């Protein structure tokens, strides 16, 4: 029993896979900053919109 | 017996120290004097 | 694509040539013996005696010569720092000033006077170590690589810590739990600390001082300063009407108070105020210099001072209400101090002290005089300055009752471990706050230090954050004048305060000048004034070392210009565009246009703290922006020195960064060039370094490669028999045989021996032959004709080494020979015999012991991972894979995730292809290789690609399913062996006082068992254990007892009845009675009543 | 450094010791190693039956 | 009940000691 | 301090070929060469020659002369 | 007054 | 423990018969249970379970 | 062996004796003794030029 640094490393369709999950990320979070700017984000708790 | 030889660390002379003189060196000013190594039989191990 | 420079690494060496890393500690004290031992000349230069107006005394100049000692009798020789640290003297220069006295009539200048000595550096320009080359250095018996900065006083190497404190001359605005409160302390070039704050309670303002008895408002302090009509008052606070109506109960109180006029103040602050000459006048030297002492007064004009305390109710009022507060643990106020100051105010307080000393010994013989003609040089001494200060460097308590300050542990002894926690001892800054687990602060790491003080490089224990280490770019700026400023602030156009009024500073277009904590005056157009300030400061006729900030929640700028400030060097950006380009950089490696003349042509410049708080910085060339304002020159250098030596560092975690940079230094290895000449105290040494395969460029910076401390060994990471527990690891008794982590240790045993006041002297005896042989004795056997042990011998377990005997009062002596204690038996190595300061003879041994690995090792792989020995494995064992290599050191894989460690794999492999190759790999922080183009040449010889073997165990002789990680990797050897941590004690030496075993190790005692362990023994239910081993084996005694009256008799008889009937015997130990017994001066009697257990 | 809770709680024992610990998977659950220089130190009084 | 602080009323005894080895290298008995 | 005589994990004597690597880094050679012609094989005693420091010649420096 | 060199005889 | 730079320490019991009271209350057999909750506390390592 | 310089001198006496390789490594009678097990490539399907 061993381990070595060929058990950790990246897939090929791994590599992919999680680049277009942050892109999305990535789009979704850039709106919220100019929704907050322009006046969005209707809160339902009592709480600040920052 | 005999005098006690001692070597400095400058010139390193062979000299003697004869009875509660200044330890010094007779031929360079350094003050600090060394010892010579002895002359018995050490046993030693090569494991 | 953009443009790319990759020349600016070669930057770094040509800026650490000129200062840097250890260079500015001899900075701080080149300057300090240049300019601050004149500055305290100018000082004090006049006295002048009280019986008659004819004598004084007069200096003319003072200065310091070359590092000298006085022998025997007017023989001035050029010492050696080896000579004083193997004969236990100091290394110090005398002091030559020349002095002027007027004696009789007429003046008498006598030139070259002797005061005293002063220890000097070791790499100082005084000193004679210094712009020699290595054939001569190796002449006077010292490393030429040794970075020095320590001090040498009684023939041991003292290092000062640098120490972090708060700047001084700024206003702070804290929260407490009542609410918000102001403060400011000030300290001037004269001796008086003062401390002010203006505390907010039910909306009303009050000042608080050191000498003040009660608080008083500050509208009576206003009216005091000199500003009379209250309208002006409300216009210097603020022309808003939320302050004014913040402001209202302080006006309506000093209007209740029958306090209209100047002097109506100045009696009621004098009748407030108590000091242990009318009121008027203390109350009105109270509010000149006394409680704000960095604002100057020309004659009586408070118009500064009330300026001040205007803006400082302006700030205390903005704070209020809001959730803005200032916190301490910005390092872009923190100051730093050297060994400089320190040395500044000694020098400063004992120069006084012995102008003040001699002025009152010649004050009362002029008058009871016998003779018409006084000398001052027969009444003078030059043994209290240079006790003094040998006194203070020793023991390290600083202790100045001029200055009213007592500090302790600021010098420590210089470890020399291995020269990596010799030259981290320079680098390690202590903080002034005291172990404190309620803080939690300033131990956390801050976002304000960015590149000066290294995040990784902490102790782990009870000091988590205080003690830090400076980064590899790093200046601290020396003081300066303000002259030359000022007068190029006025000539910007800068407007005076005494110009305008209160209703302007309130403006918001209005900015106000602050100067190292002093209101310079209004400006308009701040950004002209900070950007014709800078260009200034890039032309060069104001020094590089001037920072200029600016704050809009404020609304003013600020201009430091003090000490102690931190400062790295950064490329300036030309609105898209680096200024350094190739041509520029092909002229440096050429050996023209230095650092000098790259700041000279405005190519790079210095910041700080909080002058790169209002610019942006670029990390590479591709994320530089328009908006960019200076460049990072390597990104690498955020890492510390002890953190230069770990292998991918971002790999790594920050736990096991941390835990490496702390066993950096605890690994043991090569000291230096002459480690046999120079005798230590405990000295460690290895038998065959080896050179790190994959090395970093900071350790080709430092030059690690020339004396490491650690061995490259092949690893197998995989499990074994049964000793792969989380941390233990198992050895090859083959390599251990054929020499794998030999280890020496050296130890050392000094004897002084001298005179005494009568003619009592000392002697050796020496050998002691017997009567029927020719031969020694046992006892003194090592012992030679002379009265000393030979060199090269072996010393075993309770044996003589040096002969010494002492009279008792034809005297009787005593004999006292030193015995060596210890378990193995050492072999030694020299003997130096010397003489020392005081005309004693001082007698000096080095004993040897060779030592080999075992079970019950600590080893350490540079990885923050460490680990005791296991089983020693034998040859039979550890299978080969194809050619026939047999794993050094099995690793356990159990522990990988657990530590989350993934630069240790990449090392391993680097390495194995660096061997295979023949180059060394480069492995630095944020660079380095990638695993890609290292994986593709481990093909081309023929090995598997990634890390993969066939192996074949050797104890059944069967091919292994799985394959096994080998490589090599470089291993260390710490301290803490077996062989010294392993004591044992049954019946030995005990305390006088009470009757228990003694504390420690080397003097044969025992173990505590406190309640932590008496807890678990009550939860059990087991009693007869835990009164035979706290009372039958720690202290047992019989005391006698009388049933009527309860006290201490003897032989069973009281003498308080006077009766033998009532007497009876227990068992008590020695503690209790020792209590009882104690408990008696008290004016206290225990009186016991003993009850019948039986019936 | 007090007589109270320096003295009469901690009165420190003999016969004792300390040593760094190693695995050893050879021996039971209720077992220990000691070793022969520290055995040699430590002793054990009895008194003699028959 | 007067508003104390459990640090400096309360001494430090042998629990708040935290037994930890760290590298710190460098009475009359009858 | 010196070259070891023999391996650490095999035991090959690597010790007679200090001298001749010395001489081999002077003659235009490469180190991966040197070390291949010299007779080393493997990994094992290669790394003997490759990474090692040599401090007694700095310490003959200091050693006591005779005059 | 130093004495060194003493052998004593038993 | 930690078995890394761990210093464990032991004790010789002197009278014999404490020594049978940490026999039987001190006892490695006896003591497998925990009084806080009652779980078996000695199971084993992770190198037995792996 | 060792290096000298003026002023120094080296004799010693050594004693050679007969021993096996299992007390010391130095009575290694042999570098290296190792073997290898023979391989085997098998080939399937016919393989084409390139
Ligand atoms: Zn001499
Ligand atoms: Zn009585
Ligand atoms: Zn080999």
């Amino acid at each position: 029993f061993s381990i070595g640094i060929g058990d950790v490393t990246p897939g090929q369709g791994l590599l992919k896979a999680k680049y277009e999950l942050l892109n999305a990320g990535y789009k979704k979070c850039d709106e919220y900053i100019e929704a907050l700017n322009t006046g969005k984000l209707q809160q339902q708790p009592g709480c600040t919109a920052e | 017996q005999q005098p006690m030889i001692y070597i400095c660390g400058e010139c390193h002379t062979e000299n003697e120290i004869k009875s509660r003189d200044p330890i010094r060196c007779r031929e360079c000013g350094y003050r600090i004097m060394y010892k010579k190594r002895t002359k018995r039989l050490v046993v030693f191990d090569a494991r | 694509p953009i443009p790319t420079v990759e020349e600016k690494w070669r930057l770094l060496p040509a800026f650490l040539k000129v200062k840097g890393l250890v260079k500015q500690h001899i900075d701080s004290f080149n300057y300090f013996i240049n300019v601050e031992i004149k500055k305290i000349m100018k000082a004090n230069e006049k006295v002048t005696s009280d019986a008659d107006p004819m004598w004084y005394l007069k200096y003319l100049n003072i200065y310091v010569g070359l590092p000298d000692v006085e022998e025997s009798f007017n023989v001035t020789r050029p010492v050696s720092p080896h000579e004083c640290r193997l004969r236990d003297m100091t290394y110090s220069a005398p002091i030559t000033v020349d002095i002027e006295y007027t004696r009789g009539s007429q003046r008498i200048i006598r030139n070259a006077l002797p005061i005293g000595r002063m220890p000097i550096m070791l790499r100082s320009s005084n000193c004679v170590l210094t712009g020699k080359t290595p054939a001569e250095f190796a002449k006077l018996n010292e490393c030429p690589l040794d970075p020095g900065g320590y001090f040498i006083v009684k023939g041991v190497e003292k290092v000062i810590l640098i120490q972090e404190q708060l700047s001084k001359n700024r206003i702070i605005v804290e929260a407490d739990r009542k609410g918000a409160v102001g403060a400011s302390v000030t300290s001037s070039t004269h001796e008086k600390k003062s401390r002010t704050n203006m505390a907010v309670k039910q909306g009303r303002f009050y000042l608080r001082h050191n000498t003040l008895s009660e608080d008083i408002p500050i509208v009576i302090i206003f009216k005091a300063m000199g500003v009379e009509s209250d309208q002006e008052i409300v216009q210097m606070i603020g022309t808003e009407e939320h302050v004014m109506a913040a402001f209202g109960p302080s006006l309506e109180e000093c209007q209740k108070a029958q306090i209209f006029t100047q002097m109506q103040a100045l009696k009621y602050i004098g009748n407030k105020v108590r000091r242990q000459k009318t009121k008027i006048e203390e109350a009105r030297e109270l509010l000149a210099s006394t409680i704000l002492t960095h604002v100057p007064v020309k004659e009586f004009n408070f118009r500064a001072k009330c300026i001040y305390t205007a803006v400082m109710v302006r700030r205390v009022i903005l704070a209020q209400g809001d959730n803005k507060v200032d916190d301490r643990d910005y390092y872009g106020n923190k100051r730093l101090e050297l060994a400089g100051q320190l040395l500044s105010l000694l020098f400063e307080d004992l120069f006084k002290k012995f102008n003040s000393e001699m002025k009152k010994i010649a004050d009362q013989v002029i008058p009871k005089q016998r003779a018409a003609q006084f000398d001052v040089v027969k009444h003078m001494r030059q043994d209290q300055i240079t006790n003094g200060m040998v006194n203070a460097i020793s023991t390290g308590n600083w202790s100045l009752k001029r200055f009213k300050m007592d500090r302790q542990g600021v010098t420590q002894v210089l470890s020399r471990l291995s020269y990596i926690s010799a030259l981290g001892m320079m680098t390690r800054i202590s903080s002034q706050f005291e172990k404190t687990r309620k803080v939690s602060g300033p131990r956390s790491l801050q976002p304000s230090q960015w590149g000066m003080l290294c995040p990784s490089d902490t102790p782990e224990g009870e000091a988590c954050g205080l003690v830090k280490n400076l980064a590899l770019m790093t200046h601290i700026t020396t003081d300066m004048e303000d002259g030359p400023i000022v007068k190029l602030a006025s000539n910007l156009g800068v407007e005076d305060v005494n110009l305008l009024c209160g209703e302007e500073l309130s403006y918001p277009n209005v900015f106000l000048v602050f100067l190292n904590g002093n209101i310079l005056g209004v400006i308009r157009d701040h950004k002209k004034l900070v950007n014709t300030f800078r260009l200034m400061r890039r032309a060069g006729y104001i020094n590089e070392f001037v920072s200029i900030s600016t704050n809009l929640t404020d609304r003013c700028v600020y201009i430091s210009s003090d000490g102690g400030r931190l400062c790295r060097p950064y490329i300036i950006v030309k609105k898209q565009k680096p200024a350094v380009t190739n041509k520029h950089m092909e002229e440096l490696a050429q050996g023209y246009r230095n650092f000098e003349d790259f700041l000279h042509e405005s190519l790079v410049e210095y910041l700080d703290v909080n002058e790169e708080n209002d610019c942006n910085i670029a990390l590479y060339e591709h994320t530089i922006n328009k908006d960019t304002t200076h460049l990072e020159i390597e990104p690498f250098t955020l890492l510390g020195v002890c953190a230069g030596l770990i292998p991918y560092p971002h790999h790594n975690q920050s736990p096991r960064n941390t835990y490496q940079c702390a066993m950096g230094k605890q690994a043991m290895g090569t000291i230096g060039y002459n480690q046999r000449n120079r005798i230590d105290t405990l000295m460690y040494l290895l038998a065959y370094p080896q050179k790190p395969m994959v090395k970093t460029k900071t350790i080709e910076l430092i030059e690690f490669e020339k004396l490491p401390a650690g061995q490259n060994a092949t690893v197998a990471v995989m499990s074994y028999s049964g000793y792969d527990i989380e941390d233990a690891l198992v050895l090859n008794k083959a390599s251990l045989d054929r020499g794998f982590g030999r280890c020496l240790v050296y130890k050392n045993a000094k004897c002084t021996l001298k005179r005494y006041t009568n003619q009592t002297f000392d002697k050796v005896m020496g050998p002691m032959l017997d009567a029927a042989t020719r031969k020694p004795i046992w006892r003194h056997e090592i012992l030679d004709a002379d009265g000393i042990c030979s060199p090269g011998e072996k010393v075993e377990n309770k044996q003589v080494l040096v002969n010494k005997s002492m009279p008792t009062v034809q005297p009787q002596y005593k004999d006292v020979p030193i015995t060596y204690k210890g378990a193995t038996d050492s072999y030694i190595e020299k003997v130096m015999i010397s003489s020392n300061a005081e005309d004693a003879f001082l007698i000096k041994m080095l004993l040897r012991q060779t030592r080999r690995p075992e079970i019950g090792d600590k080893f350490s792989s540079r990885h923050g991972q460490k680990g005791v020995c296991g089983l020693i494995v034998p040859q039979e064992d550890m299978p080969f894979c194809d050619s026939g290599i047999c794993p050094d050191i099995i690793m356990n894989p159990h522990g990988f995730p657990s530590r989350m460690t993934v630069g240790k794999l990449i090392e391993l492999l680097a390495g194995k292809a660096g061997v295979l190759d023949g180059r060394f790999h480069y492995g630095t922080a944020f660079g380095g290789s990638k695993v890609k183009d290292v994986c593709e040449d481990l093909v081309r010889h023929g090995y598997n690609y990634l890390g993969k073997d066939y192996v074949t165990s050797g104890i059944t002789g069967e091919p292994l399913e799985a394959y096994i990680y080998f490589g090599p990797v470089y291993y260390q050897k710490l301290k803490h062996m077996v062989l010294d941590k392993m004591h044992a004690r049954a019946r030995g030496p005990r305390a006088v006082l009470t009757r228990q075993p003694t504390e420690g190790r080397s003097r044969d005692g025992g173990l505590r068992l406190g309640e932590m362990e008496r807890d678990c023994l009550i939860g059990y239910g087991a009693s007869m254990l835990l009164l035979e081993r706290l009372m039958i084996s720690s202290d047992a005694f019989e005391v006698d007892v009388c049933g009527q009256c309860g006290l201490l008799g003897y032989s069973g008889w009281c003498h308080y009845c006077k009766s033998s009937c009532h007497v009876s015997s227990l068992r008590i130990p020695y503690a209790c009675k020792l209590l009882f017994q104690e408990l008696q001066s008290m004016n206290i009697i225990p009186r016991l009543k003993l009850s019948k257990y039986n019936e | 450094q007090g007589r109270f809770r320096g003295n009469l709680s901690g009165k420190r024992v003999d016969f004792s010791g300390r040593t760094v610990i190693s695995p050893d998977p050879n021996l039971r659950i209720d077992e220990v190693a000691v070793p022969v220089h520290v055995a040699k130190i430590l002793t054990f009084p009895e008194k003699v039956n028959k | 009940q007067e508003e104390y602080d459990e640090e400096e009323q309360e001494e430090e005894n042998d629990y708040i000691n935290s037994y930890f080895e760290d590298g710190d290298d460098f009475e009359a008995t009858y | 301090m010196i070259i070891p005589v023999r391996c650490f994990t095999c035991g090959k004597i690597v010790g007679n070929k200090w001298e001749a690597y010395l001489g081999l880094l002077q003659a235009e050679y490469t180190e991966g060469d040197a070390l291949d012609a010299l007779g080393l094989k493997r990994y094992c005693c290669r790394r003997m020659l490759l990474a090692h420091v040599d401090l007694i010649e700095k310490l003959l420096n200091y050693a006591p002369l005779e005059k | 007054m130093w004495y060194l060199k003493g052998t004593v005889q038993s | 423990a930690d078995f890394d730079g761990d210093e464990m320490n032991l004790h010789l019991p002197q009278t014999e018969e404490a020594k049978a009271e940490a026999l039987v209350l001190m006892g490695t057999k006896a003591n497998l249970v925990t009084p806080r909750n009652g779980e078996p506390l000695i199971a084993a390592i992770q190198d037995f379970l792996t | 062996i060792a290096q000298l310089r003026p002023g120094q001198e080296i004799d010693l006496l050594m004693h050679c004796v007969k021993g096996i390789g299992k007390d010391h490594a130095k009575f290694s009678p042999v570098a290296t003794a190792s073997y290898r097990l023979l391989p085997d490539i098998t080939l399937l399907e016919p393989v084409e030029g390139e």
